[PDB]
């Protein structure tokens, strides 16, 4: 059943599970037309499936191309979402696939399920939680290589960086998700506070700064009253 | 003109023969029902007047043999039964009507609501769906639980509608997830009709007889069988104009008998909502349309 605020530590327990987030699959920009109507203009998306135990961001990037001649794009793009999903379980060992895959936004369920018919041993559960993933697109890391991709790709990275050497995954997706949560609710002020100190850096293998403990409960501080803000 | 005597009637009960029925009181001198309108199949289901809850009945082709009813005072029911003695039955059934002991299928000429109600449903059939070969009618009740049912527990006692189920493998062609599960044309027209019911006639002959299931004894499994056929069709973008045609004329002579105040524990307002307002086949059910609006507009 749903994932919420009760069966939270379950995230972070042995079994392998994966969220999936489509927020990003179809992004538009809206313009007007020649004649004064409005059309869209398709950009780069990508889907967001992250393990939230240890880190590992399966980023599939999702050309434009990808659009060209279709219909009903924003149901499309679930069925696509699904379609990459399902590919990605295939692609990985048997002992490496998941045994949950939790969707962001309920509409992903019936697309998901349907896709992995093969799969009867795959829980697809929905959440209750407002998780703040589409918000991804405002790492500078992240959405530099959406934007530049010229064809279909799929770039591996880890979210947590390095921090699961110092903390547990519990405290780092709670820091990611307190991270995106300010992103998504300020990115102007969120991303000051990140760079702020021009002599804290982000190591070229690496998607966030390279704060001491001190610095992250610091960081971390300013963010929750960014949040507070703003609400 | 065929007729189903009973032995006796030793306990207080409402009988039901098609759409008709009537109170037969504790030890009232009743001897079966006369007149019955050959060349369709019949239904004769019972309600005892000590339980309410409970309607158990019997498919039935006087075509196919001379049938009796009997109560069973050890398994508390009336039980239909054959006579194979074709001479012992004929004078049991005149020496009955001769008393005037028997009712009368009590059929107007002009109506034609059973044929309509049956127009698809053979005997043979309901045998295959009901397994209990050693007879030649059909026991089912209120209680009776379908295949798919049971998958999700006695075997012997099921009803094998086909099973349907959208989210399934015999449902979605690999490589054509998206496209099979907004359109269900091939399930409907390969899957179903071409490979498993062979033809429309037999497919809207379960359909009947899953919704008369439905509404004569409220047997649940039933009614979930009926929307999900009809579902099956108004998802299908792809569907030979005259099963349209005629799936309309089927559902209108269902929604036009159902008991007015039955219907809220019946229909399934998705399905329905769905199927008349969102589906492919939206604009293709007017006569259904219009007595669905004017009937029970609360459910749309
Ligand atoms: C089809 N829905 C129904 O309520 C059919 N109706 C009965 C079915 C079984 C036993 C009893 C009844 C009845 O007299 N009122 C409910």
């Amino acid at each position: 059943g749903a994932m919420n605020s009760s069966n939270y530590a379950e995230l972070f327990n042995n079994d392998i599970k994966l969220f999936v987030d489509d927020t990003n699959v179809y992004r538009v920009t809206v313009h007007k037309t020649f004649e004064g109507n409005v059309a869209t203009k398709a950009i780069n998306g990508c889907i967001f499936t992250l393990n939230p135990k240890t880190g590992h961001l399966f980023l599939k990037i999702i050309h434009t191309s990808v659009w060209a001649g279709q219909k009903r794009l924003s149901q499309l793009a679930k069925w696509k979402t699904a379609e990459e999903v399902s590919a990605l379980v295939r692609s990985l060992p048997k002992e490496e696939q998941p045994k949950q895959i939790i969707v962001t936004r309920k509409a992903m369920l019936d697309p998901l399920e349907v896709h992995m018919l093969d799969f009867p041993n795959i829980a697809i559960r929905p959440t209750e939680l407002r998780l703040p993933f589409s918000a991804a697109m405002s790492i500078d890391k992240l959405s530099d290589v959406v934007m530049k991709a010229t064809e279909p790709q799929m770039v591996l990275f880890n979210i947590y960086d390095d921090w699961l050497d110092r903390i547990s995954s519990y405290t780092a997706f709670s820091r990611l998700t307190l991270l995106l949560r300010a992103l998504k609710t300020n990115e102007e002020s969120a991303k000051m506070i990140l760079l702020s100190d021009p002599t804290i850096t982000i190591k070229s293998y690496h998607l966030w700064p390279s704060f001491t403990d001190e610095q992250w409960i610091t960081i971390e501080s300013q963010m929750r009253d960014l949040i507070l803000t703003e609400y | 003109m065929n007729t189903v005597p009973f032995t006796s009637a030793p306990i207080e009960v409402t009988i039901g023969i098609d759409q008709y029925s009537f109170n037969v009181k504790e030890n009232q001198p009743f001897h079966g029902i006369k007149d019955i309108p050959i060349g369709h199949v019949h239904v004769i289901h019972f309600q005892h007047a000590d339980n309410s809850s409970m309607r158990y009945g019997y498919w039935f082709d006087c075509r196919m043999g001379n049938f009796y009813i009997q109560y069973d005072p050890k398994d508390g029911l009336y039980k239909m039964m054959e006579e194979r003695d074709g001479a012992k039955f004929e004078n049991i059934v005149h020496n009955f009507k001769e008393r005037q002991m028997m009712v009368s299928y009590p059929k107007i000429d002009e109506d034609d609501t059973w044929y309509n109600l049956t127009e698809f449903v053979q005997m043979d059939k309901i045998r295959k769906i009901v397994r209990k070969d050693e007879n030649q009618f059909s026991y089912v009740d209120s209680s009776m639980t379908t295949v798919q049912e049971n998958e999700l527990s006695d075997p012997a006692h099921s009803l094998n509608y086909t099973v349907i189920n959208f989210k399934s493998r015999e449902a979605i062609r690999p490589g054509h997830e998206m496209e099979d599960f907004l359109d269900k044309s091939y399930y409907l027209n390969t899957v179903m009709l071409q490979g498993i019911f062979k033809n429309s006639s037999n497919y809207f002959g379960e359909l009947q007889f899953a919704f008369l299931n439905a509404m004569f004894f409220g047997n649940y499994g039933s009614s979930l069988q009926w929307h999900a056929m009809i579902e099956l069709i108004c998802s299908s973008a792809t569907v030979p104009k005259h099963m349209l045609d005629k799936l309309d004329e089927i559902l209108y002579y269902q929604i036009k008998t159902l008991p007015e105040q039955y219907s809220d524990i019946l229909l399934n307002e998705r399905v329905w909502n769905i199927c008349l307002y969102s589906s492919f086949q939206k604009n293709s059910l007017h006569n259904t349309e219009k007595i669905m609006e004017n009937k029970y507009p609360e459910l749309l």
